[PDB]
RNA sequence: CUUUAAAUCCUUUAACGAGGAUCCAUUGGAGGGCAAGUCUGGUGCCAGCAGCCGCGGUAAUUCCAGCUCCAAUAGCGUAUAUUAAAGUUGCUGCAGUUAAAAAGCUCGUAGUUGGAUCU
C-alpha cells in the first residue's frame, strides 16, 4: 500500500482532507505523489512531451543520460509539468511522472465576455516566462479553441482551458523552456488579483492545526 | 466590355498545417460519421461556421442597443434557427459562438435522408440524392448536401418517379424481367 | 529610444524607410541591381541551347559527379549551367538543342551539395523531362 | 467567480496576504499562517481562540514581515497602543 | 527635464505598489492628476488621498490599497474616438471584465465605459487594472 | 523490438530521428 | 427540335447502356521537420537522392525497383513574384556592456518635446 512519510499524507491517506484545494488554500507543499494519486485518481491524464538525451564529456568518452518531460493533469482545472533525468528512459519517466504530479497546480477558469455556463478560458491576459521563452495567454471567445503551438497546446488542454490565444517569444524550439513557460504562465492564473477577488479573505483552521489532536494520538 | 459577371468566391479554407494527426483523425470521423468525399467538404463546412461565428463576433463588439447590431443579430439568428441548428428558445449572439461544425452537417440532405429511414446508411442516402431518388416537397433534390431546412424537413419524400417512390421498375429490374 | 510625439509621423516614416534598406531581401528586391545580374532577368522559367554538358563535382562532404549542361539563354545570350535532374536524364539531352530551364528553388542560391548551379532542366526538344524519364514520350526524331 | 446566474465557479478562493492584501500563491511555501493567542481581561489565559494572520514569502523574505505582524497586531489590540 | 507629470505620478504609485508600500508621495500635482486619481479611487482601487498644499504646485499623498496591478499613462494623448475605443481595450486591458482605460473628453476625466454611456471620444490618459 | 530500448541503444546513429518516433508512439499519442 | 436570330449546352421524354460494374484516378511521398515500412531485390560515396539536416564507401528506414503504406483528390507536383509566418523593419512592437550595434567629446539652428496655476 502507502505509508505515508509527512504529516499532510498522514491527513491525507485518514480521509480527512476534504479536496485537494485545502492544500492548495494553505500552500502547503506535497513531497508524496500519493497524495494527488488519491485526490485526482483515475481523471489525471500524462503524456510524454519529449525525450532530451544529454551528454556529459568524460575521460573514456560521453555519459549518456535522458531527461523526459512529462504533462500530467486531468482537463478539468489541474495541471503538472515534471522533469527527471536517468540513466534510462522508464526511470526517467516515471521520475518525470512522479514530479508532474507533485508539481501539479489549480487552474483558474475565466470567460471572454458573458458568463454563461462553465468558464472556458483564461480569467486574464497572463504571461510565463522561462529563460528567453515568454508565453502570453489571452482570453478568446467561446469555441475558438486553442490558439498555439503544440506544446502549449498540449498544457493547455490538460489544464482543461476550452479556448486561448497564445503569443509565445523567444527560442521557444527548446520545447523544455516553451513548456516550463507555458506552465508558469497557467500556474498565474490564480496569482492575479481580480476584483472578484478583492472580498476580503476570511481564515480557516489549517489542516495541521484542525486535525493535531489525530497526528498526536498515534 | 461584356455583358457578364466575375461574381465568384471559394467556399472553404485549407489548414495552415497539413499533416497534424488530431486534426487528419477529427477530420476523418467527421467523414465517416456523416458520408462525406473529401476533406474539402469537411473544410467548406467549417468555413460556413467561421464566417457565421466572425459575424457574431463582430456584432457581439457593438453596442447592445445598436440598431445595426440588433438588426444583423436577428436576421443571422434567424437564418440559424430557421435550417435548425439553433435551438428557438436559446436565440442570441452568445449561443452562436457554441455551436458545432456537427450541427450543420447534421441538416445536410444526406443525414437527414439516413436519419428519415429512407436510406440504409449514410452511403446509401447520397448514392439515393445522386439517383434523383429523392425530393424535397414537389422537387427533385440531386444535391446530398442540400442544407434542409426545418419547414422542409417533414417532406423529403421518396420522389414520384423512382421506382422506390414511384412505381416504374428501373433498368436493371426490367431487362431481368424481359429475360423470363 | 525611439520618438514618441504627435508631430513624429515624419522622423518615423523617414527612419523607417532608411532602415529598409539596411534589410537583405528588402536591398535586394528594390536596388534593381539583383535584376540586371538575373540571368532570367526576373522570368521563372528561359529557354536556351546547350553548348556542351559538363559533370560538376560535389561538395566536399559527400562525392558524386552532378550532370549537367552548359546552355545559353535565348532571350539575353547569357551562359548558364543547369542541372538535369534524374539519373539517365543526361542522355535524353543533346548537344545544341533547346532547352527549357527553371531554378533550383532557392531564388538564385544554389541547392544542395552542387557548387555554383541554380538552374535545372525541366523540358528538352519541348518535351519534359519527366516524360522521357518515366517513358510517357520518347525523344522527337 | 460568479457566472450571470449568480453560481460561483471558481475552484477555490486562495487567501490573502494580511499586509499587502496580494494573492497567497498555491506554491508559495515561504508563506505562513500564523495564531496568535487570545487571552482574558482579568486572568491572562489562553481563551481557546486566536487570530489568524497570513503572510506571503515576498514579505518574510524582504523582511518586513515582523513588522506587518507588529502592525497587524497592534490594529486589533493584542499589541498594547504606544 | 520634467515633462508629464502624470506619467510620473503613475509610474510612483505603480512602483509603490510593486514594492507594497500602503502610502505614496506624489509630486508634483496637478488637476489631471487629482482627476486621474478620483476616477481610481471611484472604481476601488487606489483609496484615499490627500492633497498637500505647499504654496508652488501641490503634492499628494495617496493611501494604496494593495488591490492596484498596474496604471500606466498613454504618450502622446492620442486622440480617441468612440469606434476605435474597443480596439485600445483590446489593446490594453487584461480582460473584459475588468480594467479601466481614462480618457480626457470634453464632459471631462472619466473612463471609457463612461465616455462610451455619455457617447464621448477624447484622448486617452491612460489605463489602470 | 522494444521501442524503448531501440532509443537507449542507438538514438545517436543514423536511425536516431525513426527511432525517436517509435519511441513516441510507444509512450504517448505521437 | 424544349432552347435559340437556323442552332450546339443545360433542362425534359423515350430506346439501348455495369460485376475484374476493364465504364479499370491521379499526383507526390514513406529518416526527421511532416502523415506514412531500419520489408525484399539491385547498386556499393557510383548512379543518384536530398527545399534544410542529411542518405549512398556490398546487412542503404533516404538512390533504382517490387509490394505495402498516406496526403490531397479530378486534381496534384515544380519554378518564380508576392503576403502571413517576420516582435527577422518592430506605430502597436525589436534591438545597441560581452551576440550586429551609443558619434572621441562638447556646444549648437531647424525638427521633436516641454512644470503648477482661470468655476
Amino acid at each position: 500500500e502507502w505509508m505515508p512519510v509527512t504529516k499532510l499524507g498522514r491527513l491525507v491517506k485518514d480521509m480527512k482532507i476534504k479536496s485537494l484545494e485545502e492544500i492548495y488554500l494553505f500552500s502547503l507543499p506535497i513531497k508524496e505523489s500519493e497524495i494527488i494519486d488519491f485526490f485526482l485518481g483515475a481523471s489525471l491524464k500524462d503524456e510524454v512531451l519529449k525525450i532530451m538525451p544529454v551528454q556529459k564529456q568524460t575521460r573514456a568518452g560521453q555519459r549518456t543520460r535522458f531527461k523526459a518531460f512529462v504533462a500530467i493533469g486531468d482537463y478539468n482545472g489541474h495541471v503538472g509539468l515534471g522533469v527527471k533525468c536517468s540513466k534510462e528512459v522508464a526511470t526517467a519517466i516515471r521520475g518525470a511522472i512522479i514530479l508532474a504530479k507533485l508539481s501539479i497546480v489549480p487552474v483558474r477558469r475565466g470567460y471572454w465576455g458573458n458568463k454563461i455556463g462553465k468558464p472556458h478560458t483564461v480569467p486574464c491576459k497572463v504571461t510565463g516566462r522561462c529563460g528567453s521563452v515568454l508565453v502570453r495567454l489571452i482570453p478568446a471567445p467561446r469555441g475558438t479553441g486553442i490558439v498555439s503551438a503544440p506544446v502549449p497546446k498540449k498544457l493547455l488542454m490538460m489544464a482543461g482551458i476550452d479556448d486561448c490565444y497564445t503569443s509565445a517569444r523567444g527560442c521557444t524550439a527548446t520545447l523544455g523552456n516553451f513548456a516550463k513557460a507555458t506552465f508558469d504562465a497557467i500556474s498565474k492564473t490564480y496569482s492575479y488579483l481580480t476584483p472578484d477577488l478583492w472580498k476580503e479573505t476570511v481564515f480557516t483552521k489549517s489542516p495541521y492545526q484542525e486535525f493535531t489532536d489525530h497526528l498526536v494520538k498515534t | 466590355p461584356v455583358a457578364r459577371s466575375w461574381v465568384c468566391r471559394k467556399t472553404y479554407v485549407t489548414p495552415r498545417r497539413p499533416f497534424e494527426k488530431s486534426r487528419l483523425d477529427q477530420e476523418l470521423k467527421l467523414i465517416g460519421e456523416y458520408g462525406l468525399r473529401n476533406k474539402r467538404e469537411v473544410w467548406r463546412v467549417k468555413f460556413t461556421l467561421a464566417k457565421i461565428r466572425k459575424a457574431a463576433r463582430e456584432l457581439l463588439t457593438l453596442d447592445e442597443k445598436d440598431p445595426r447590431r440588433l438588426f444583423e443579430g436577428n436576421a443571422l439568428l434567424r437564418r440559424l434557427v430557421r435550417i435548425g441548428v439553433l435551438d428557438e428558445g436559446k436565440m442570441k449572439l452568445d449561443y452562436i459562438l457554441g455551436l458545432k461544425i456537427e450541427d450543420f452537417l447534421e441538416r445536410r440532405l444526406q443525414t437527414q435522408v439516413f436519419k428519415l429511414g429512407l436510406a440504409k446508411s449514410i452511403h446509401h442516402a447520397r448514392v439515393l440524392i445522386r439517383q434523383r431518388h429523392i425530393r424535397v416537397r414537389k422537387q427533385v433534390v440531386n444535391i446530398p448536401s442540400f442544407i434542409v431546412r426545418l419547414d422542409s424537413q417533414k417532406h423529403i419524400d421518396f420522389s414520384l418517379r423512382s421506382p422506390y417512390g414511384g412505381g416504374r421498375p428501373g433498368r436493371v429490374k426490367r431487362k431481368n424481367a424481359k429475360k423470363g | 529610444g525611439k520618438c514618441r510625439g504627435l508631430r513624429t509621423a515624419r522622423k518615423l516614416r523617414s527612419h523607417r524607410r532608411d532602415q529598409k534598406w539596411h534589410d537583405k531581401q528588402y536591398k535586394k528586391a528594390h536596388l534593381g541591381t539583383a535584376l540586371k545580374a538575373n540571368p532570367f532577368g526576373g522570368a521563372s522559367h528561359a529557354k536556351g541551347i546547350v553548348l556542351e554538358k559538363v559533370g560538376v563535382e560535389a561538395k566536399q562532404p559527400n562525392s558524386a559527379i552532378r550532370k549537367c549542361v552548359r546552355v545559353q539563354l535565348i532571350k539575353n545570350g547569357k551562359k548558364i549551367t543547369a542541372f538535369v535532374p534524374n539519373d539517365g536524364c543526361l542522355n535524353f539531352i543533346e548537344e545544341n538543342d533547346e532547352v527549357l530551364v527553371a531554378g533550383f528553388g532557392r531564388k538564385g542560391h544554389a541547392v544542395g551539395d552542387i557548387p555554383g548551379v541554380r538552374f535545372k532542366v525541366v523540358k528538352v526538344a519541348n518535351v519534359s523531362l519527366l516524360a522521357l524519364y518515366k517513358g510517357k514520350k520518347e525523344r522527337p526524331r | 467567480m460568479q457566472n450571470d446566474a449568480g453560481e460561483f465557479v471558481d475552484l477555490y478562493v486562495p487567501r490573502k496576504c494580511s499586509a499587502s492584501n496580494r494573492i497567497i500563491g498555491a506554491k508559495d511555501h515561504a508563506s505562513i499562517q500564523m495564531n496568535v493567542a487570545e487571552v482574558d481581561k482579568v486572568t491572562g489565559r489562553f481563551n481557546g481562540q486566536f487570530k489568524t494572520y497570513a503572510i506571503c514569502g515576498a514579505i518574510r523574505r524582504m523582511g518586513e514581515s515582523d513588522d506587518s505582524i507588529l502592525r497587524l497586531a497592534k490594529a486589533d489590540g493584542i499589541v498594547s497602543k504606544n | 527635464v520634467r515633462m508629464n507629470v502624470l506619467a510620473d505620478a503613475l509610474k510612483s504609485i505603480n512602483n509603490a505598489e510593486k514594492r507594497g508600500k500602503r502610502q505614496v508621495l506624489i509630486r508634483p500635482c496637478s488637476k489631471v492628476i487629482v482627476r486621474f486619481l478620483t476616477v481610481m479611487m471611484k472604481h476601488g482601487y487606489i483609496g484615499e488621498f490627500e492633497i498637500i498644499d505647499d504654496h508652488r504646485a501641490g503634492k499628494i499623498v495617496v493611501n494604496l490599497t494593495g488591490r492596484l496591478n498596474k496604471c500606466g499613462v498613454i504618450s502622446p494623448r492620442f486622440d480617441v474616438q468612440l469606434k476605435d475605443l474597443e480596439k485600445w481595450q483590446n489593446n490594453l486591458l487584461p480582460s473584459r471584465q475588468f480594467g479601466f482605460i481614462v480618457l480626457t473628453t470634453s464632459a471631462g476625466i472619466m473612463d471609457h465605459e463612461e465616455a462610451r454611456r455619455k457617447h464621448t471620444g477624447g484622448k486617452i490618459l491612460g489605463f489602470f487594472f | 523490438t522494444d521501442p524503448i530500448d531501440d532509443f537507449q541503444v542507438n538514438w545517436n546513429t543514423k536511425h536516431g530521428s525513426g527511432v525517436t518516433r517509435e519511441l513516441m508512439r510507444e509512450l504517448n499519442g505521437g
